[PDB]
C-alpha cells in the first residue's frame, strides 16, 4: 500500500561507503517479490547499482570476475564457484534479488474475521503465530535470498562484511517475526484493504496503467537504510482505540447506508413530482443529504474526497451499490421512507 | 475482437495453472489472474479468488473461464442452471487493454483469423469418387456401344479404360465436374489379367502408352495432372487392354482437419464425455452454435467463430478438469457410481 | 502428483534452453533453474551448475532431467550405467511446493490427465471389416442357399449385397458384433456390371433402393447410421441386382492417435536414433513399461502412465540433443564413425 | 547457428503480439524487442518502432522480420522488390548473445535439429504396392506355369495367392526388394468365393493355413513381419484356394509428414493465399529453395534447412497476418479488391 | 382506464431493460423501475429489487 | 452480447438525429452521443463531432456508425475502401458499461433473440403442393386402376377425388410426407359439373359426404384438420362424382417474414439502392454473411445472425440517408448526382 | 380479432414474452411437468397438445 | 491536439459569432451534470503528457498532474461558460475574423 | 424541410401523451411542448394550455 519510493535527492548520494552499504542493506530489508511490492522500480534500480559497485569495488586481493554480454549492472559472475549476479537485478514480477523472491509470504488461513479476504504475510517463511523471544526464535532461520546473499558476498569477496551478516541473522529474523505479528495480527480491520485490490497492486504498478489504488510515496535518505537494518522493532504498547475500533468501525458502516438511502428515494423525486423541482439537477438532493448527515462520516470520506474528487456519477454508483450494514437507525429509516411514500401522508397534496 | 479472445483464452489457461493449495505460481500467472480477477469482480461483484480452495471458490473461478468462454465466442447460452447464470459484462473485462494476453495466445488467434479469413491448396481426405452413383466390377471388361475406348469407375478413388486393339481416346472428362481440384495426383497400371464380356481371363500386352497434355508418361509413378491437360490412352497392341488410373491423392482449397495444428486432438478433448456435468454443458454450449452438440462434424468446419469456439471449449474442458466443478445444470441427472465406458456410451443421445 | 509430472516437464524443457555458453537467459528460466538446482543439489549432493561448460557438468544436469523424468513417470531403470546411478529421492525435490512450473506444462499434464480418465468419440484410423477371417470377390454374385437377398464382404472397408429379381431384406447383422461403434458412416452404390455365378456379365438396373430405419436414402452420400437401424434394401426390379455399401469411417470410444495434440510426432521424437548411448537408454527406460521399447506401438496406448512416459521421454529426447551427453552404458558399445541410416538400421535389434 | 534461429523466431512471434495500438504489454515483450530493435536499428540503420501505428513504421517491422527470417534459414532473395532491400548484417543481429530467446523457441529448435540429424520408425503414408506397374483383377484365378503356388498384387496394399489342391510354398518374395521396410504389418483372409480361369465360382475350404517364420497365424488378425522371416502359406485341402494377404500399414525410416508436431498446418499455413502482395512474397523466396514454390511437396523433405524454412516462413506468415504491411513486389500487380475463392485460385499459376 | 395499460406496458418494458448485473441504470429506466417497485411493494408486501 | 448491438443501435439511432447541425436537441439525444463519441474518439483518435457542418465531419461520423454497425454484427469487411478502415477498437467501446441504449432498443433485441432461440406456429406464406412434379386438369375424371376413390393434386393448393357411384375412402395420405404442419384449414366443395375421361359433361348429386375423424363435416366451411385425423370421403350417391378439397392456408413451425414485427420492410431498406457508394458498401458487407448481396433472400432467415444484422444495415442505411456521405469504395465507380429508376436497374448485375 | 380486451391482452402477453426471456425465470404450474433436456423443434412440436 | 474547440451550434443570438468555444472538449455542462465519471476526465494531450513524462522522466511529477487534472479541467470548464456564453456581445467578434 | 415534418410529429405524438388527467408527465415531453406551444401562441395568439 505505501511504498519506499524514490531515495531523496542530496549531493551526499556519492559518499560511497554509504551507498554502497544500503545497496546490500537493502537486497534483505525489502521485497521487490513477485507476490507484492515494497519499493520504487527507480529506488530498486539505485539499490542494484550501489549493490553492483560494492561488489566491483574490490579494494583488496582480486576475485574473477566474469562480465556479462549485458553491460547491465549484476551481469557479472564472482569467480571460484562464480556466482552470477544476475540472480541479484531487479526483477518485481519474480522477486529474483531482493527480499522474499524464493520465498511463499502471501498465504491463506481460510477462516479468520473480517473476510476481507483473509490472507497472511509471514515475512520470509516466518508464520509467526506465536509469542516471540526474540533471545530464542531467531535461531536456524534461512531466508533464501538472505542466504544465497552470505554465499554471493563470500564468492565474491568479503568475508568479514559477509560474517558480519551471519551474526546478524536472529536480529534480522526478529525485526521480522515481529513486523508479521503486527501486520497480519495486529492491523487486521475493516480499513486495511481487500484482497483482490491488493494482488493487482504488483501487477498495476509493472504496467504502469492506473486505477483508484494508489501507493503512497515515502521518500527516504540514502543513509537511513543502514540505520534500519540496526534497528528491529519491539511495539512497546498498542493503540488505545483498538478494542473500541470494531464498534466505531459499524458505527461509520451503519451511517453510510442511512444516507445511500435516503439518496435512493430522493434521487427518484424529480420524475415523481417534476412540477416541484424543475429546476432541480443532482447536486442539490445530496447536497440536503449531506447536510441532514453527520459530520464525522464526511469528515472520513473528506480524507480521500479533498484529495481524489468525486462526481455526481461516481456517488450515483455509490448508492446504487447493494450493500448495507444494518443497525437499528438502518431498518427505521428505511420503513420510514417506505410509509412516506404516500405523500398525502407528508400533508402536501396536488 | 481477436485481442479479447486471446485474453479469455490466457486466463483459462492461466487457470489451469492452480493444480494445488499451496504451490507457487509462475510469475507470469500471478500477474494476470491478480489483474483480471480484480477487474471481473468488478463488474460482476461476485467473489473470486486467486487460491480457491473449498468449492463454493473453485466454482466461481470455473463460472468466470465460463463467462469469458461464452463472450469471447459470442455465445448466450441462456437459462441452462440454476447454480450459474451468465453476466454479459464479462465481455467489457475482457475489453480492458489493461488485461495482458500470451505471446502464445496471440499469435494462436492471428493463426486462425489469418487462416480462416483466405484459403489454400490441402491433401483432401476421402476418395476422389467418393460421391458416385455408379461403379463397375475391378478387372472387368465393359465398352460401351459404339467406343473404341470406354473410361469407368470400380472404387472410390479407381477407375479403369476398357480399350479396343489398336484403340485411342481422351478420358480426362470422367474426372471433371466433380470436386474443384487444383492438382490431382495420378498412378496408372496395366491390368494384367482381367475379366472377359463373357468370364474368360484375357492379357494386356505390353506397349500401352498413357500421356497427360502430350508427353508420355511411365506406369507405377505418380503424376502431377493439372486436370484440364488432356489424358490420352493408346493402345498399339493387338488385342483387347485394360489399364487402371489410380488417384492416389488430390489438393482443393476446402479446409481439412489440418488447417491449425492438432485441430483434431482439441476437437476430441471437447466432444470428450469427463461427466455428466461437462457433457451436458459442451452438448447446451453447442447448441447455440453451428457445429454439433455431441458427435464431430463430417466436414470441418472453415469460420473463425466455429474453430475459435473449439479452441475455447477444449482449454475450458481442461479448465474443467483441474478445478473440479460441481454444480446442477437442467436436464442432467449424475450418477455417481464410479464412471465406465458403458455409462458415457449411453449418455450420447 | 501431476503438479510434480508438470514440475519435471517445465525443468527440462528449461534446461532445454541452454544451448550455447555466455547467451543470456529469460529471467523467467533463471528464476525456476535457480530454485530447482538449489534443492536438487542439496538433496542429491551433485554438482549441477545452470551455466555448464565442461561437459561432466553438461551430463550432471542430464542425468538430474533422466532422474526426475524417471520419477515422475514412477520407473526404477535400475543398474544400467556405471557412470549413472539413479537417484530415487529426486522425487522429494519434484514435490517442493517453492518450485514454479510453466502454464504450458500445466495445460499439458492437465489434458494428459484429462483425456486419459475419460472416454470420446473418434474417427478409427483402419478399415471396418479389417478383422475378418474371410472375402469375397468385389463384384462377383453370391447367393447363400434359400436366400433372396445376400450380404457378403469383399474388402477391408467394402461389402455387396446380392439381390434377386424383386427381393428386399435386412442388411445390418453383417455390422453387428464387430467393435463397439457409435456413429457408421456409409454411402452405397449401384455395382452396374458385375459377374454371374458362371462368368458373363449382368447389368443392375436403375430402381434399387436403400433405406435407413425406414426412411428412404440417395446413393453416393453419406449417411449417418446409428449402427441399431434398419438398414434394409430393397429391389423392385425384374432382373438380379448387385449393390456395393461402403463404411467410409466410422466412429467408437476407443482411443486413437489423436487423443493428445500432436501425440504422433511426440512418438516419432521417441523412437528415433540419434545415437546407439541415446537409443539403448532409450530401449531400457521402456523395458520397464508396457510400451513397446524400440517399435512404434500398432495400437495406441491409453494410460496416463504411459501418455505420460512418452512425452516425458520426447522432452528428455530433445534435452538429450541440445546437451550433447556422452557416458557408458551396459551392453551398449559406441561406434563413433559419423553415423548413417544403415549404422541405425542395424541398431534396431 | 541454431541460438540464432531461435532468436529471430522469437522476435517475430513478439511482434505478432501487436494487434492494437495502445494495448498493455507483457513485461517481458517489452524486454525482448527494446534490445532486439535498439540493436537491429544499429547494424541496418532503419527506423522500426516498438509501437508502430502509420504503415511505413508497419513496413518497416515486417521487413525486419524478413530480414531476420531469410538470414536465420540462410536465404538470398535478391531484387525482389523496389521498396525492400535485403541487409546481410541482419545474420550479425541473430547472433548478439544479449537477445534472448523463449524457451518455446528453444524447444522449438531442438526438436527441428533433432529429427532431422538422425532416422526413425515411422507409418509410412501411401500403400506398399503403390509403385508397382502390373496389377491383376482382385478375386481372380492365376496359376504362373508350372507353380502349384502363384502370389500377385491386385491392389495398392493387396496381393492374392492362388493355391492348387494339396500346394505348399514360400510367399515372401513379392513383398522384398522394395522400399526397406523394418516391419510389415499384415492380416491375412480367405477368398471364399473367388473367379476360376473360366468365369465359373469356386470355394476355398476352411484348413488353409499361413505361417509366418514357422509359427502358424490366425485369419483377420494383424501379424508383426520382420520381412525377412519365412511366410509359407499351405493348402491341405482336396481343391482350389484363394487367400489374399493385406499391408495394412508398414513402418520405414523414411520421414513422413509426423516428424515435426502438426507440420501439416504449418506447410499449409505458409502455402495459403492471403494475397497477392503474400503469394508472389512466399514464392520468390521459395524459389531460393528445394521447396515447390506455391503447392504442397509430394514428398515431406528431409533436411533441417528445408523445415527450418517452412516453420520461419508458417511464423512470418502470421507476422504478415497482423502486420498487414504494404509494398510493390516485381512482376506483382495487386488487385485491390476484397478477394474471393475464385481470384486465389487463378493466382496459383 | 388505457393509462393504467401504457403504464403498466411501461413498466415491462423497462424491466425488459434488465440483461446485466451492470447498476447504474440509465437515469429514465432507474426513474420508472423506483417510482413502480416501491408503490408496488407498498401494496403487495412483495420484496422485489430494482 | 445483446447489449452490445441495443447500444451501437441506440447510437446510430441518435446520430440519424442529425439532419441539420443549427438545430436544440432533445436533451436526451445528447447526453448519447456525448458519452458515445467522446468514449469513441477516446480509443479510435478520429475527430468525430457532436455537431458535425463540414462533411468530413459527416463521414467521419458516418465512419463511426459503420464501425459501430460492424463490430455489433461481429463482421469484419477488410480493406473495402481507400477512405474507411475499420477500428476493431470499436468493440471496446460498445463494451464500456457507461454507454446507454434506449429502452426502444432493449427490447428490439430481446425480442430477436427471443423467438431467434425457439419456434412458433406462423400462417406458411405459399400454397400447399407448390413442390409438386405432377399436376392434374381440374374438373376432369381420373381413377388410378383398381380403385374407387382417387386423390388427386390440381393445383398448388387444390386436390380433387374422384369417386365412384357407392365409392367411399380415406384421402389423409396425399398430403401427408410432404412439410411438417400442425394444422391444416381447409373447405371443401362439390364439382357440380366436370369433364368425364372422354369429354362429356358430368353432374355431382347433392349427398356425398366428407368426415374428418369421424365427424361429418359441412361443405363450403373452414375446417381444422390435424393433418392426422382421418380424412374420410363417402359418396352414398348412385353416380359419379367429383369435389374439390381446398388447403385455404396452414401453419407449421418454420419461420416466416412475420417473426419479427416489419422485417419486410426493413429487409426493403436494406436492399435498396439510394446510389452506387451505398449499394457497392451494403453488397460489401453482406458478402460477409449468409445472405444474398443485392437481393431479398426467397427464405426468410432464422439465426439471430441474419435477423440482427439486417436490423443493424437498415438502421446505418437511414444514417446514411441523413449524413449524405461522399467516399470511395474499391471496384465502384459512381456516376454524378442525376440517379433515375434505369441507372438503379443496372446496379443490380 | 375485433375488441380492445383482445388486441390488448395479445399486446401484454406478447411484452410479458420477452420479459420472461430476458428474466428467464423457473416455477412450478399445476399441471406441467417439464422436460429440462436442451430443447427441440420436436419437443415444441409436442406440447401443442 | 485531438479535440474539437470550436463548436458551431445551435442559432446565436448575436449573430457575428456563432460559435461557442469547447477548451478540451468541455462544456460547461459536466459541471452541472457529469458526463463521464471522476475517474477519468482526461482530454488528449493531457494524457500524452502524461505518459511522457513517466516513460521518461518521473512518475512523481506525473502524478501531481495526475491528481490535479480534475482542478483543471473544472478552471477550463468555467472558462468556456464565461467566454461563449457570460460575454458574448456586439464587441465579441465575428467568426470571420476569428478563422482569418 | 424534413425537420420541420418530424417537429410537426413530435408535436402531436407528445399531445396524444396527454390522456386523462392523473398523468405526471415524463419531464422530456414538457420540456418540448412548453417551447413549442409557447412559440405557437405566439404566432397563433391562440389561447393553448399545455
Amino acid at each position: 500500500q505505501i511504498i519506499l519510493d524514490l531515495k531523496i535527492d542530496p549531493g551526499e548520494r556519492m559518499d560511497p561507503a554509504v551507498r554502497m552499504v544500503a545497496g546490500v542493506v537493502g537486497h534483505l530489508l525489502f521485497t521487490a517479490g513477485g507476490r507484492f511490492t515494497n519499493l520504487t522500480q527507480n529506488m530498486a534500480r539505485q539499490l542494484d547499482i550501489a549493490l553492483n559497485d560494492y561488489l566491483l569495488y574490490m579494494y583488496n586481493t582480486r576475485v574473477q570476475v566474469n562480465y556479462g554480454p549485458t553491460g547491465e549492472p549484476l551481469d557479472f559472475q564472482i569467480g571460484r564457484n562464480q556466482y552470477d549476479c544476475n540472480v541479484f537485478r531487479a526483477d518485481f514480477a519474480t522477486g529474483t534479488g531482493y527480499n522474499g523472491w524464493a520465498t511463499i509470504d502471501v498465504e491463506y488461513r481460510d477462516p479468520a474475521p473480517y473476510v476481507h479476504a483473509q490472507r497472511y504475510i509471514r515475512y520470509c517463511g516466518i508464520d509467526s503465530r506465536e509469542l516471540i523471544n526474540p533471545t530464542t526464535y531467531g535461531i536456524g532461520m534461512t531466508y533464501h535470498c538472505y542466504n544465497e546473499m552470505l554465499r554471493m558476498l563470500v564468492a565474491a569477496g568479503k568475508d568479514s562484511e559477509a560474517a558480519y551478516f551471519r551474526s546478524m541473522l536472529p536480529f534480522h529474523m526478529v525485526r521480522f517475526a515481529r513486523i508479521n505479528q503486527i501486520i497480519n495480527e495486529d492491523l487486521h480491520s475493516v480499513f486495511s484493504l481487500p484482497d483482490d485490490m491488493f494482488n493487482a497492486l504488483l501487477p498495476d504498478l509493472i504496467a504502469g496503467a492506473h486505477q483508484n489504488a494508489d501507493p503512497v510515496v515515502l521518500d527516504v535518505s540514502w543513509i537511513s537504510l543502514w540505520f534500519a537494518f540496526n534497528r528491529s522493532f519491539e511495539p512497546t504498547h498498542r493503540n488505545e482505540m483498538l478494542e473500541i475500533a470494531p464498534l466505531i468501525e459499524s458505527v461509520y458502516a451503519s451511517e453510510l447506508s442511512v444516507m445511500k438511502v435516503d439518496m435512493r428515494h430522493l434521487s427518484l423525486m424529480q420524475r415523481r413530482f417534476p412540477d416541484v423541482l424543475i429546476q432541480a439537477r443532482p447536486s442539490h438532493f445530496w447536497k440536503a443529504v449531506l447536510n441532514d448527515s453527520p459530520e464525522a462520516v464526511k469528515a472520513v470520506m473528506n480524507l480521500s474526497h479533498s484529495h481524489n474528487f468525486i462526481n455526481i456519477r461516481d456517488m450515483m454508483r455509490w448508492v446504487l451499490l447493494p450493500s448495507l450494514q444494518p443497525s437499528l437507525k438502518l431498518v427505521l429509516e428505511e420503513e420510514a421512507w417506505a410509509a412516506a411514500n404516500d405523500f398525502e401522508d407528508l400533508m402536501l397534496t396536488d | 475482437m481477436d485481442t479479447i479472445a486471446a485474453r479469455a483464452l490466457t486466463v483459462m489457461r492461466a487457470c489451469a495453472t492452480l493444480q494445488e493449495a499451496r504451490i507457487v505460481l509462475e510469475a507470469n500467472v500471478m500477474e494476470i489472474l491478480g489483474i483480471a480477477i480484480n477487474r471481473y469482480n468488478g463488474l460482476t461483484l461476485r467473489g473470486v479468488t486467486m487460491r480457491p480452495t473449498s468449492l463454493a471458490q473453485r466454482n466461481e473461478m470455473f463460472f468466470m473461464c465460463l463467462d469469458m468462454m461464452l463472450s469471447a465466442a459470442g455465445i448466450n447460452v441462456g437459462p441452462i442452471s440454476p447454480d450459474y447464470t451468465q453476466h454479459m459484462a464479462t465481455i467489457g473485462v475482457l475489453a480492458t487493454p489493461e488485461i495482458p494476453f500470451t505471446t502464445e495466445a496471440a499469435n494462436e488467434i492471428a493463426r486462425v483469423t489469418g487462416e480462416t479469413s483466405t484459403w489454400g491448396p490441402a491433401r483432401q481426405p476421402y476418395g476422389f469418387f467418393l460421391e458416385t452413383e455408379e461403379t463397375f466390377q475391378p478387372g472387368r471388361w465393359f465398352m460401351r456401344a459404339a467406343q473404341a475406348a470406354t473410361a469407368v469407375v470400380c472404387g472410390p478413388d479407381m477407375i479403369q479404360v476398357s480399350l479396343n486393339a489398336g484403340a485411342r481416346g481422351d478420358v480426362q472428362q470422367i474426372f471433371q465436374g466433380r470436386n474443384d481440384p487444383m492438382m490431382i495426383y495420378l498412378v496408372w497400371r496395366r491390368i494384367e489379367n482381367f475379366a472377359m464380356a463373357q468370364g474368360n481371363s484375357q492379357q494386356t500386352q505390353a506397349g500401352v502408352t498413357v500421356s497427360v497434355g502430350g508427353v508420355d508418361m511411365r506406369a507405377g509413378r505418380i503424376i502431377a495432372w493439372d486436370g484440364q491437360a488432356a489424358l490420352h490412352v493408346r493402345n498399339p497392341t493387338q488385342q483387347n487392354a485394360m489399364v487402371q488410373i489410380q488417384v492416389v491423392f488430390y489438393i482443393s482449397m476446402d479446409k481439412t482437419l489440418n488447417q491449425y495444428p492438432a485441430l483434431t486432438a482439441e476437437i476430441f478433448n471437447v466432444y470428450s464425455f469427463r461427466d455428466h456435468t461437462w457433457h451436458g454443458l459442451r452438448t447446451a454450449i453447442r447448441n447455440r452454435t453451428t457445429l454439433p452438440n455431441m458427435l464431430p462434424p463430417i466436414f470441418p468446419p472453415n469460420d473463425r467463430d466455429s474453430i475459435l469456439t473449439l479452441l475455447l471449449l477444449s482449454t475450458l474442458a481442461d479448465v474443467y478438469t483441474v478445478l473440479r466443478p460441481e454444480f446442477a445444470m437442467h436436464g442432467v441427472n449424475p450418477m455417481p457410481g464410479p464412471l465406465t465406458a458403458a455409462i458415457a456410451r449411453a449418455a450420447y443421445v
